[PDB]
């Protein structure tokens, strides 16, 4: 109950500041004020057009590496096992293959951003 | 489709060991040494019988043993014991390591007054054997008789009679 | 691909079905099917053109969707019975979605529409893996739960596959599309008999595979993708004309070739179970397959289509293919009906 | 230093877990009686509430077997207040 | 479900009697086949607009329902007039009438003629199956 | 438990319906697959907890591991589609009709 | 508090409805983040802890990659929201109404079957080992390192092979 | 399995966590361990077809233990009959069902 | 092996991070195999009693099982107390 209570208060405080910030100040809306900023000149296109991602391969590698750490985060419970040798070999093998995967991608220039 | 048999409320009346967790933990090591035989009898009943209704008599002996143990503390070592469990009760986890000074004073008292030796590390976790007049339950799961296996066919192998017998093939 | 990539990817292609066939747990069976999907995609798209990208994408979205439905059934059964295998007590709807999703993985009609398109978009040697090695894991699952399956859904899938495999193959001029429709028709036969006799499902799978493998090798020899390309065989590799003709007639189930055996035995077993109407319909529409195979035989070995002047330069060159696996499979896929009793029991 | 301190913390944990072992017989006996008394109380109210209901057998098991089946939380606290039921469902997990 | 029972009611009474109920049952069955076929048609061969898709769904369903009505009516009237409940020929006449209807709706004498023979033979064989206890989807036995 | 599992199965069915009813973006469909994965994860996890089946808790984690591999391949394919056509629209992926 | 888990599973259902309508993947990505959070709460509510926090953490990472991919490869001049198209909005409202209807009707016909609005909160936790110590979900997951090592072998292989797979798919 | 490699080699990659009654960490029995143990043991050695009829008692009990359809319905009936009587003013819950119990121990 | 020594020396000067990573990885594998304390880690996990030690019924043929927790029979923990 307590965790729910404090997070609601955190939400409540943030939303109150937003309401104050939008209803206290004097406003003056006109078109030139609300147009998008681009260093004093008009944009030549939408900001909604495609924006190329040069690190796209690192990005999807990160998806796999993020499930690798998910497999590592039970380790504090796993070190309590009687089967210490089995746990240790499994953890060593898991870390080593992930290193080999990173090493391969590194030597394939998979960490280099595209030009 | 049978009626579940429940003991009456009168059968479940006992003298409660109504002291707090710090009191129990402060005395837990001497309690385990002093009331072991009664406590191990009740736990053997529970694991053998798998039914709390079959162990009510032994459960009541557990409560009586615990009350006789605490009345010995009350008559001889009340003040060393109170100083100990009150200090132990301060900690959010009721840790032993924050009250070693008061534990030693209590331990010395129950040793001189009652001869009680505190068990060593590892001793209370041992599996022990206990003697009981209670019979061993024969079918604790109330399981039915298993269905009989299929009859097995015996004898030596012979060739298939007239070969494969697949349509017009001769062999 | 460099050697390390080939070894890892081909090993995973091999591994997935082995996991599926050896697993007791349904989750490990699903894991095996997951390995197959993931590992085969880079091979499908290896050549990297818009058609191969289309083929790999269509294959991925179909297979991943079917994999989720299979997982739903496994999870629902785990909820119902607290176990990781289907039982006699498994809810029938759970089993019917397993059948639906596995049949979509296999490309059985009416979940077939993807398979002729994906086969058309990939290299011949990948079509070979798609239509042979990749069938084994989903079929292996089905064979394990054959007493639990609904005969009504199976026969409807089976007759639909035979009908659409037949009519589908009738309109094709592309070889890769003809093989895909041949796959669908033969899967219809494999499935029809699975709930009655799963051993005859395996007999049909084996005979289909040893017919399809050398047929793909024959296409691979000159990279013949169309009827008009294969019709130049008489000028490029005439020695293959005898075995292609017999393999095509064997695929069509004409006696006294080995490919008559699966249709013959499945009919026998279907009628031992009074499945007379389906067996009649299946056998009658399987003749339509023999029609488009015959038209293919007409354009390769029984007539000689016009050739071209550049083909003379080909006759000056020596070839190093086919390997001797072609001859072994070609002979055993056509000339082994005399050994029929050793193949069914 | 971490080796020595963790070896000491392992000896302390054993002592703490051995105190639990000594007290567990008492807690088991108390819990058996508490569960049975709660089940008894439910049975008596069922005898009044389901008195004029046709074909109702008070106390009937839903199982064929006659071995003891521990009650569910819903069974034990089904007839009590919403707070006792909420405390059983969420007491530990919402205590922070 | 009760929907299944509504279709078992076709065989509850001998042919040639209760021709009104049997015509509703076969009209309903024909409509369902038209709805299934229409669903696959619009999904796989989409129309140029939604009103054409809905127009095509109605064209298929009513045409399929008309075929089922003519089959069910003609079969029962034929058995009533000829006083032959258990004759597969009554079903051949009905299946031919259904086949003629399909040709009339699609403006084709070849579909009428080809429809009559194929649908007559299929319907006649259905009656023979009902009489002789054929199973369409037998469960495994051996 | 009864009502929670009904709602979770409905959540899977909606995600599958989303998968089966394409709009234009291939990426929107890839998100629907992740929705089915998410529903199945919770269903497996809640079942293991409700039955106190601690030996089955590895299985929900393995569901996420292979889903991550499936999602990574899906995104890798989507890069290829976008490179060919400049969008991820599925209507362009129609060369194999002939 | 007796409605707590039903409310959460009801919120989860709406999130998947929003995802199924497939607005711009920007809002699809947001829909999965909220559903992931709601899904974490449900796992927690049933006594979970590690599993709920894992799936939220994994999906937080997963949707960040999808955000990056969306801005490069799945964007249009006018990204669609749930309100932008009247047709999508109507099926959002109709879908929510059909949820209330489906739960209402199923409650009437069975009353204790799939929906048991009278008994909500009475059948969440079934049994709990009251005096236990080693019971948290992380212990169960950790069996991959000792008792279920085959589960970890296959999981590790798929991530390892995935690196080689995505490198092959993405090279020109 | 389709290929019984695990049985031939005498290993266990996934045979040992197949059902509720299997080994659990720290010997924490799963729900319905005893019912599933009885059902598996009744069925052993006689095959699935016979097990469906002849172990029907064990399966029903295990099914009830795990899914609890009958337990939920029985409590729904008692609580529904109590609601009817209280509205009619014929039943008054005791103090211990109203939150004023004498707590044990 | 003078060619490698120049190689390793250059790697140390120019890629020290990778040299440390491989050395640490190799040490982590080696150390459990040569350490005299490796055997105790499993023994300590085995001596932690998370579960109640259920007693056994005495049949008169258990010379090795203690009858009381302070009997001199059963597993001793003196090794850990003096570890
Ligand atoms: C915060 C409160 C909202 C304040 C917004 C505001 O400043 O006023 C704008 C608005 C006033 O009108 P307006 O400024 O002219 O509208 C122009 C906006 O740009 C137009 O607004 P927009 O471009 O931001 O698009 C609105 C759109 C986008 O808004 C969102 O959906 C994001 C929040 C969803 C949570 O919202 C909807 O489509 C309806 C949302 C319905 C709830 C979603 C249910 C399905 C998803 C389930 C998963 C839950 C996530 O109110
Ligand atoms: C109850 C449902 C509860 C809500 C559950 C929703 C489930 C998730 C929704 C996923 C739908 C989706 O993504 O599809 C996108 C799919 C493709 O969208 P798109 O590529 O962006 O453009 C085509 C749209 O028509 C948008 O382009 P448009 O504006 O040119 O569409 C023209 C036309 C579209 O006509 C429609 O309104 C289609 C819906 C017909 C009513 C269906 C009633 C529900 C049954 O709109 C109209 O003028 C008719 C309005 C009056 C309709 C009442 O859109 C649709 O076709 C309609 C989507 C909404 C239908 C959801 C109902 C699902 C039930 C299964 C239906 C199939 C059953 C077939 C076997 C029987
Ligand atoms: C194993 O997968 O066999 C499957 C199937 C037999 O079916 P089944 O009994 O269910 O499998 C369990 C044990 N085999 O096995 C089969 O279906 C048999 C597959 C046969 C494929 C025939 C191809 C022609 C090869 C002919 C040469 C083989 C030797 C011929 C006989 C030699 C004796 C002279
Ligand atoms: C029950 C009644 C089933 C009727 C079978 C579907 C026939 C529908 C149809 O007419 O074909 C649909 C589609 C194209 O048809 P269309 O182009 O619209 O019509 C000709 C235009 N000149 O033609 C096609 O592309 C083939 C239709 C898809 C396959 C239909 C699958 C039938 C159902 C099998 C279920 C098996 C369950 C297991
Ligand atoms: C195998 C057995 C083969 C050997 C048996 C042969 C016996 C046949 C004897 C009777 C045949 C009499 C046919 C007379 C000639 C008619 C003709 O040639 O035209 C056929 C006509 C062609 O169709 P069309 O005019 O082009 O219109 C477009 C249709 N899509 O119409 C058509 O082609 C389409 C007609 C479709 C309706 C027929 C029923 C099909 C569905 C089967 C139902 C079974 C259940
Ligand atoms: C291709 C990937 C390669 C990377 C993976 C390499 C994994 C190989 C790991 C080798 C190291 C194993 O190290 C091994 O550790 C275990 C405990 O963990 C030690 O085991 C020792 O202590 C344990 C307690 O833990 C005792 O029960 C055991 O009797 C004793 O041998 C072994 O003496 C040591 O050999
Ligand atoms: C295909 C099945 C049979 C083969 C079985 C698989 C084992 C193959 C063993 C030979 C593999 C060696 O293959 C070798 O891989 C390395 C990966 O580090 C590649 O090399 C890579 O790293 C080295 C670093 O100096 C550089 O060449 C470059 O950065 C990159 O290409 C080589 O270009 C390739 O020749
Ligand atoms: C149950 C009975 C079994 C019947 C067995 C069937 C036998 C095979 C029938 C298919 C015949 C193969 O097809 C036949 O192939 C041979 C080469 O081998 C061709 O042979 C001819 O043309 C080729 C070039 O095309 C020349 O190189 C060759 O010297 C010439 O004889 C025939 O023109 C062709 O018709
Ligand atoms: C236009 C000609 C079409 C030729 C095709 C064949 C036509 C014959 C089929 C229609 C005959 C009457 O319709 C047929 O009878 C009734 C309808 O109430 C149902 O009859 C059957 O129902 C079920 C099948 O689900 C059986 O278990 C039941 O024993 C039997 O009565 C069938 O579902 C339907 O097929
Ligand atoms: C017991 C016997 C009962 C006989 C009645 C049942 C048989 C039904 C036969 C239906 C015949 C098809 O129906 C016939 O289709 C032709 C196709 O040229 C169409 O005929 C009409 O339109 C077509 C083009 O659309 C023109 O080319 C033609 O000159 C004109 O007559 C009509 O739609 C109808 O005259
Ligand atoms: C051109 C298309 C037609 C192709 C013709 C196919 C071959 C000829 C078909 C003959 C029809 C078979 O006729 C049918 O046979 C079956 C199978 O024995 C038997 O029929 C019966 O079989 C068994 C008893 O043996 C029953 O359980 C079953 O329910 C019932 O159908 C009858 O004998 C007859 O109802
Ligand atoms: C996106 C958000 C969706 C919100 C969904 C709706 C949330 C509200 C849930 C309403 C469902 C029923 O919610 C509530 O259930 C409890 C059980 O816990 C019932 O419980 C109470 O009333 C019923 C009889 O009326 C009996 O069980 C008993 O007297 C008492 O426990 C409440 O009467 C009912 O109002
Ligand atoms: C072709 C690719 C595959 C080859 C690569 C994989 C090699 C296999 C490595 C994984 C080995 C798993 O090895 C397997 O471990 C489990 C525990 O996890 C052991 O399991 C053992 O302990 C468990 C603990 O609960 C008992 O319940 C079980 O009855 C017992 O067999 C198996 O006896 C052993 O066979």
């Amino acid at each position: 109950m307590n965790l729910y209570t404090v997070i609601f208060i955190n939400i409540l405080l943030s939303l109150t500041l937003i309401l104050v910030a939008f209803w206290l100040p004097q406003m003056n809306l006109y078109s030139e004020k609300a147009n998008p900023y681009e260093c004093g000149f008009d944009p030549t296109s939408s900001a909604r057009l495609p924006f190329s991602m040069k690190f796209f391969l690192v990005a999807i590698t990160f998806l796999l590496f993020d499930l690798e750490i998910a497999l590592l985060l039970p380790l504090p419970w796993a070190i309590q096992t009687i089967k210490t040798s089995t746990m240790m070999i499994m953890a060593f093998i898991l870390v080593t293959i992930l290193s080999l995967g990173l090493a391969y991608e590194w030597t394939q220039k998979g960490l280099e951003w595209t030009e | 489709p049978g009626i579940v048999e429940l003991p009456t409320l009168e059968e479940l009346k006992v003298e409660e060991v109504k002291v707090s967790s710090a009191v129990l933990k402060a005395a837990a090591h001497h309690y385990g040494a002093q009331c072991d035989k009664t406590n191990k009898e009740f736990m053997l009943c529970r694991w053998e019988e798998k039914d709390p209704r079959r162990c009510l008599k032994e459960g009541k002996l557990v409560n009586g043993c615990a009350l006789n143990f605490f009345r010995q503390i009350k008559s001889h070592c009340a003040e060393p014991f109170t100083e100990y469990w009150t200090c132990l009760d301060y900690s959010n986890m009721q840790l032993f390591r924050h009250c070693r000074q008061q534990q030693a004073k209590f331990d010395q008292c129950v040793l001189d007054k009652l001869g009680w030796v505190r068990p060593d590390l590892g001793q209370l976790s041992k599996v022990t054997k206990v003697k009981t007049d209670r019979p061993l339950p024969e079918n604790p799961y109330h399981s039915r008789a298993r269905p009989e296996p299929n009859p097995v066919i015996e004898g030596d192998l012979k060739p298939a009679k007239h070969g494969t017998r697949f349509f017009f093939w001769t062999v | 691909m460099n050697p390390i990539t080939l070894a890892i990817i081909y090993f995973t292609i091999f591994l997935g079905p082995v996991i599926t066939m050896s697993s007791t747990n349904l989750m490990l069976m699903w894991v095996g099917l997951e390995f197959s999907l993931l590992a085969i995609i880079p091979m499908l798209i290896n050549k990297k053109n818009p058609r191969s990208t289309e083929a790999a994408t269509k294959y991925f979205v179909t297979q991943a969707t079917a994999s989720m439905i299979i997982l739903l059934a496994i999870v629902l059964n785990y909820k119902q019975l607290g176990t990781w295998m289907f039982q006699q007590q498994t809810n029938g709807l759970i089993l019917n979605m397993t059948l639906m999703a596995l049949s979509m993985k296999l490309g059985l009609a009416p979940f077939h529409f993807w398979l002729p398109e994906v086969t058309q978009g990939i290299p011949l040697h990948m079509g070979l893996i798609l239509l042979t090695w990749q069938k084994i894991a989903p079929l292996s699952i089905l064979i394990q739960i054959y007493p639990l399956l609904n005969s009504t859904i199976i026969l409807m899938l089976a007759i639909t596959s035979i009908f659409m495999g037949a009519w589908g193959g009738l309109n094709q001029t592309q070889m890769r599309k003809i093989m895909a429709y041949s796959s669908i028709a033969h899967m219809g036969w494999m499935l029809a008999i699975l709930p009655y006799n799963p051993s005859l499902t395996l007999l049909n799978l084996m005979i289909y595979i040893i017919l399809t493998a050398p047929m793909f090798m024959a296409l691979m020899l000159n990279n013949s993708m169309t009827i008009n390309s294969i019709s130049l065989l008489w000028n490029k590799t005439p020695a293959m004309l005898t075995m292609i003709s017999l393999m095509l007639l064997s695929l069509g189930g004409l006696p006294p070739l080995t490919g008559f055996l699966p249709k013959w035995i499945i009919i026998t077993e279907l009628m031992k179970n009074n499945c007379l109407i389906m067996a009649t319909l299946m056998a009658m529409m399987a003749l339509l397959n023999l029609f488009f195979y015959t038209r293919l035989i007409y354009s390769t070995s029984l007539t000689m289509f016009p050739t071209n002047n550049n083909s003379k330069m080909m006759t000056h060159q020596t070839k190093t293919k086919p390997n001797l696996m072609f001859s072994t499979l070609a002979i055993m896929s056509t000339m082994t009906l005399p050994l029929a009793p050793q193949l069914i029991t | 230093r971490m080796m020595r301190w963790n070896q000491e913390r392992r000896r302390l944990l054993i002592e703490d877990l051995e105190a639990r072992i000594a007290l567990m017989p008492l807690f088991q006996a108390e819990k058996d009686r508490r569960t049975l008394q709660i089940l008894r109380e439910n049975l008596e109210e069922e005898a009044i509430i389901m008195k004029d209901v046709p074909n109702w057998k008070v106390g009937e098991s839903v199982f064929h077997t006659t071995r003891w089946v521990p009650p569910l939380i819903g069974e034990m606290y089904g007839l009590r207040t919403k707070e006792e039921m909420s405390n059983a469902n969420f007491g530990f997990t919402w205590y922070t | 479900a009760m929907v299944k029972r509504f279709f078992e009611s076709y065989h509850e009474v001998p042919d040639g009697t209760q021709c009104h109920r049997k015509t509703y049952i076969t009209t309903a069955l024909g409509g369902i086949c038209g709805i299934i076929g229409s669903a696959y048609s619009v999904s796989l061969n989409p129309a140029d607009s939604t009103l054409e898709a809905v127009a095509r769904v109605g064209r298929y369903t009513f045409t399929a329902a008309a075929i089922g009505a003519m089959f069910g009516l003609t079969t029962c009237v034929s058995a009533q007039v000829r006083e032959k409940p258990d004759d597969p020929l009554n079903y051949f006449i009905g299946g031919c009438a259904g086949g003629l209807t399909l040709g009339a709706r699609t403006h084709s004498y070849g579909t009428a003629a080809m429809g009559c023979v194929y649908m007559g033979t299929a319907a006649a064989l259905f009656k023979i199956g009902k009489l002789e206890g054929w199973e369409l989807f037998p469960t495994p036995k051996v | 438990m009864p009502s929670t599992f009904f709602n979770l199965t409905m959540a899977f069915s909606l995600s599958l319906l989303g998968t089966l009813m394409f709009r234009s973006h291939l990426m929107s469909t890839l998100l629907c697959l992740e929705g089915m994965v998410l529903s199945l994860f919770i269903m497996t996890s809640v079942t293991s907890l409700n039955s106190n089946s601690m030996s089955s808790m590895p299985i929900p984690i393995t569901i996420l591991v292979f889903a991550a591999c499936e999602a990574a391949v899906g995104l890798a394919l989507l890069v290829k589609v976008s490179n060919t056509y400049g969008t991820d629209y599925v209507q362009n992926l129609n060369l194999l009709q002939c | 508090m007796n409605n707590y888990i039903f409310v959460l599973s009801s919120l989860f259902l709406v999130g998947c409805l929003g995802l199924a309508l497939k607005p711009s993947p920007i809002y699809g990505g947001l829909g999965l983040i909220v559903s992931g959070f709601v899904g974490c709460l449900m796992v927690l509510g049933f006594g979970g802890s590690f599993l709920g926090l894992m799936v939220f953490l994994i999906y937080l990472g997963g949707m960040l990659v999808v955000f990056g991919y969306t801005t490069a490869m799945a964007t249009e001049e006018y990204p669609e929201t749930w309100g932008s198209n009247w047709l999508i909005l109507g099926f959002l409202v109709l879908g929510v109404i059909m949820e209330v209807f489906l739960i209402c009707v199923l409650n009437y016909y069975d009353e204790v079957g799939v929906i048991n609005l009278d008994g909500l909160g009475d059948w969440l936790m079934y049994e709990v080992d009251d005096v236990g110590v080693m019971l948290e979900g992380g212990i169960g997951v950790a069996a991959m390192y000792s008792c279920a090592t085959w589960m970890m072998v296959v999981a590790g292989w798929s991530l390892f092979a995935g690196i080689f797979i995505i490198i092959e798919i993405t090279r020109d | 399995p389709f290929l019984d490699i695990q049985k031939k080699l005498g290993i266990s990659l996934d045979r040992h966590f197949m059902f509720l009654s299997a080994e659990q960490p720290y010997k924490n029995a799963a729900r319905c361990h005893a019912f599933e143990k009885e059902w598996i043991e009744c069925a052993h050695g006689i095959g699935g077809t016979r097990a469906k009829k002849e172990c029907k008692i064990e399966f029903d009990d295990f099914e009830e233990c795990l899914l609890r359809y009958k337990t939920m319905r029985r409590m729904h009936d008692i609580k529904k009959q109590r609601e009817k009587l209280m509205k009619e003013g014929k039943y008054t819950p005791p103090p211990h069902h109203s939150g004023r119990e004498e707590p044990r121990p | 092996a003078g060619r490698i020594s120049a190689f390793l020396k250059n790697a140390w000067a120019k890629e020290p991070v990778l040299v440390v990573s491989f050395s640490v990885w190799g040490l982590a594998i080696i150390m459990p195999m040569i350490s005299p304390y490796t055997k105790y880690a499993s023994m300590i996990n085995k001596a932690t009693p998370y579960n109640y030690p259920v007693p056994v019924r005495d049949d008169g043929n258990m010379p090795d099982v203690p009858s009381h927790p302070q009997d001199p029979l059963g597993p001793s923990l003196d090794w850990l107390k003096n570890l």
